[PDB]
């Protein structure tokens, strides 16, 4: 239901069949999707657009994620020094593009998070990425 | 036996699969390399299938053989009907 | 192609990783065993066993089809710099490439044998015939 627990179930919402996330002053900032042994997470590697749009907010600024495939992504739990960040879906462009659109707010400095995720195509193996680290180009830092 | 037998159903289904998503858009292949294509796609599903099999050795051996013939059943009129298509 | 098609090629092609060069290099020589027509000598080009330029041209081949994987939402526009090189008109005949793409499957089923369901085969199969009709849609 939750885009933490499976957005294989949460872009089944129809009210954001193709909803506006482009609303903004943003900003574009590249990232690198490492493994526990510090080498390139392939499949995430593939799956998440680089670089990822910081759009700003009067409190925090939010990164987006774009996730291709959704279809078959079940679990995608984002963490910020070991502490679960709210994460939730803005839109979800559909078949055959199948791309989800997700953001979760970054406090100021923030750069290396880690991401706890799996994959499941329809009722089949469930492949779970129990670690995979983040860094992004620069820290990021949210404007007045 | 059952566990080999269903086995043997799953893969049939599967490499039927693999004939029917095959497109003969040009530059086409010839009928001596898409036997080669045919025989590698055969060997492939044997040597997936000798894993998951189980039982006796003389019964896992004797499954791989009821597959390898299965296969051929569907191999034969998939290069038949290739032969067809590429004369014209 | 589809989501569990494309989920597929992701997760082949992850496990691959590092060693993408060495099969390319490899899937090429297998090439030429399978199907002695593919096998022939051009000038400015080393077909050696060990050659330095088939290792080379490996890599290349990796790095397209890791930009393919990347790019898998759209193929065609992300091998549409590759499909006009010249290289490949004057000295590949058309056919080879659906010949290559074919013993690259056999390569790394071969190299990845318990990752590589007959599902994951077949969706390795409908993508890596996509890829030769668009590198040879130009001749
Ligand atoms: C579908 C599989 C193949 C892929 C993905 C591929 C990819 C590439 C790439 C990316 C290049 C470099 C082009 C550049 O400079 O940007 C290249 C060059 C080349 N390829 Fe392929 N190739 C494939 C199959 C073949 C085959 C079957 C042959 C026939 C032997 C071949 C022969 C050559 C030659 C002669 C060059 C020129 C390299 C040089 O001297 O600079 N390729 N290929």
């Amino acid at each position: 239901h939750m885009a933490d627990e499976s957005l294989k179930d949460a872009i089944k919402d129809p009210a954001l069949e193709n909803k506006e996330h482009d609303i903004g002053p943003r900003e574009q900032v590249n990232f690198q999707l490492l493994d526990k042994n510090n080498e390139t997470q392939y499949y995430h590697f593939f799956s998440i657009k680089d670089p990822a749009d910081v759009y700003y907010t009067k409190k925090k600024a939010e990164v987006e994620l774009d996730i291709n495939t959704a279809s078959t992504w079940k679990k995608f739990e984002v963490y910020e020094n070991n502490q679960k960040l709210p994460v939730r879906l803005v839109s979800y462009s559909p078949v055959p593009e199948d791309h989800a659109y997700i953001r979760f707010p970054v406090s100021d400095g923030t750069q290396e998070l880690k991401i706890v995720s799996s994959t499941q195509i329809d009722d089949g193996e469930e492949t779970n990425y129990d670690y995979t680290k983040l860094v992004f180009a620069k820290p990021i830092y949210n404007d007045p | 036996l059952k566990a080999n037998k269903d086995l043997i159903s799953a893969g049939l289904k599967e490499f039927s699969v693999l004939l029917n998503q095959q497109v003969f858009n040009d530059p086409l292949v010839s009928e001596e390399d898409m036997v080669t294509v045919v025989e590698d796609w055969m060997n492939f599903y044997i040597n997936y299938y000798r894993q998951q099999v189980t039982g006796e050795p003389q019964e896992r051996d004797k499954a791989l053989q009821e597959l390898r013939q299965e296969l051929n059943t569907l191999a034969n009129p998939f290069l038949a009907k290739y032969r067809d298509f590429l004369k014209s | 192609l589809s989501p569990a098609d494309k989920t597929n090629v992701k997760a082949a092609w992850g496990k691959v990783g590092a060693h993408a060069g060495e099969y390319g290099a490899e899937a090429l020589e297998r090439m030429f065993l399978s199907f002695p027509t593919t096998k022939t000598y051009f000038p400015h080009f080393d077909l050696s066993h060990g050659s330095a330029q088939v290792k080379g041209h490996g890599k290349k081949v990796a790095d397209a089809l890791t930009n393919a994987v990347a790019h898998v939402d759209d193929m065609p526009n992300a091998l549409s710099a590759l499909s006009d090189l010249h290289a490949h008109k004057l000295r590949v005949d058309p056919v080879n490439f659906k010949l290559l793409s074919h013993c690259l499957l056999v390569t790394l089923a071969a190299h990845l044998p318990a990752e590589f369901t007959p599902a994951v085969h077949a969706s390795l199969d409908k993508f890596l015939a996509s890829v030769s009709t668009v590198l040879t849609s130009k001749y």
